[PDB]
């Protein structure tokens, strides 16, 4: 499993930080080191090495054998469970979370959609009039993109997708290497 | 007892200032001017302390590698920093420091090479390991991938796995 241990090393780098990657490289190599021994190698702080490492095992990277002596080693699933999650979180993203309707009142700084806007009319204006605080109301884009920037990150989505077309062909062949 | 520690410091000092040179008990005593310990004492000292003190080696008649466990090579341990496949394992703050030169200068130059430095121990104790990959997307570093992660809770993964079929 070269090309998943690689693809995990695409994962440590992308993901948390050097410490974690540095813990999660060493148990790649079917690691069933004392938790100890473990510390020896690692050289870390026992309660803070045993804080990434709970952090680790929650998340689910991490599996054990119970030796009562502690052990800790890969979970066995290959990275593909943790991509699949990441995928849903990018599918969620390139998702368009803004309205194309949208007034607002620059005094209660609070919004409206076109929903309202057969309300909120007032025909001794010929415009619209807020609800509490009458005041003209024009555009909105509160809490929301005016230009470019969540466009920027799906084009960012888009930019990652070729550099990861090679690590979905490694996952081809990871999928196809669940004959073996 | 106390004559043999401060032999140890002192040795460890010109091992840093760079005298890796093979010498023996009797050169220390005249070196420090203290020959005058006592023959007794001279030789319990050396053939019984300094024979179980695993940080010196005998060879023939004389100590060697000094300090401790040691290679030295001028602290330009570079193909040990780099270490193939096994990257060292880990190395420390305060043997490079202890090896010849401040670390700083190194380290510097070090984390513009493929080093990087975690604070280890007691957030004063600093290990160095070698990365490689770069960060694979310019966001803010740390919001997006908070967002980003399958839920720590179970079944959460099988409503992924259920929205994709
Ligand atoms: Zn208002």
């Amino acid at each position: 499993p070269a090309a998943l241990k690689r693809l995990a090393k695409y994962v440590i780098r992308g993901f948390y930080g050097i410490e974690h990657a540095l813990a999660l490289d060493i148990l790649i190599r079917n690691s069933c080191v004392k938790e100890e021994d473990m510390l020896e190698l690692l050289k870390f702080d026992r309660k803070q090495l045993r804080s990434v490492l709970n952090n680790l095992k929650g998340d689910k990277f991490i599996k054990c054998r119970m030796r009562y002596f502690i052990n800790y080693r890969t979970l066995v699933n290959v990275v593909k469970y943790k991509l699949d999650h990441m995928r849903r979180r990018i599918e969620t993203d390139e998702r368009d979370s803004t309205n194309r309707a949208s007034f607002k009142c620059p005094v209660c700084s609070s919004t409206f959609t076109d929903l309202e806007a057969n309300q909120l009319f007032d025909p001794m204006t010929g415009t619209f009039r807020c609800t509490f605080c009458h005041t003209e109301v024009e555009e909105d884009e509160s809490a929301m993109p005016k230009k470019d920037a969540r466009t920027l990150l799906a084009r960012f989505n888009e930019q990652i997708e070729p550099i990861y077309a090679l690590l979905r062909e490694t996952e081809d062949v990871n999928l196809a290497y669940e004959i073996l | 007892f106390g004559v043999l520690a401060k032999i140890v410091n002192y040795m460890k000092t010109r091992h840093q200032r760079g005298d890796t040179h093979p010498l023996t008990l009797d050169e220390i005593l005249d070196e420090t001017q203290h020959l005058d310990i006592g023959l007794k004492q001279k030789q319990w000292l050396m053939t019984e302390a300094l024979v179980n003190n695993p940080k010196i080696e005998v060879i023939d008649g004389k100590y060697a590698f000094k300090p401790k466990y040691n290679v030295r090579d001028k602290k330009a341990l570079l193909r040990l920093l780099d270490q193939h496949d096994q990257r060292g394992l880990g190395g420390i703050l305060l043997e490079d420091i202890e090896e010849a030169l401040p670390n700083s200068q190194k380290a510097v130059k070090a984390l513009g090479d493929q080093i990087l430095f975690v604070n280890r121990p007691d957030k004063k104790k600093i290990l160095f390991f070698n990365d490689k990959s770069c960060q694979f997307s310019v966001d803010e570093e740390f919001q997006k991938l908070w967002r980003s992660v399958t839920v720590d809770s179970m079944d959460e993964e099988k409503i992924e796995e259920y929205l994709k079929r």
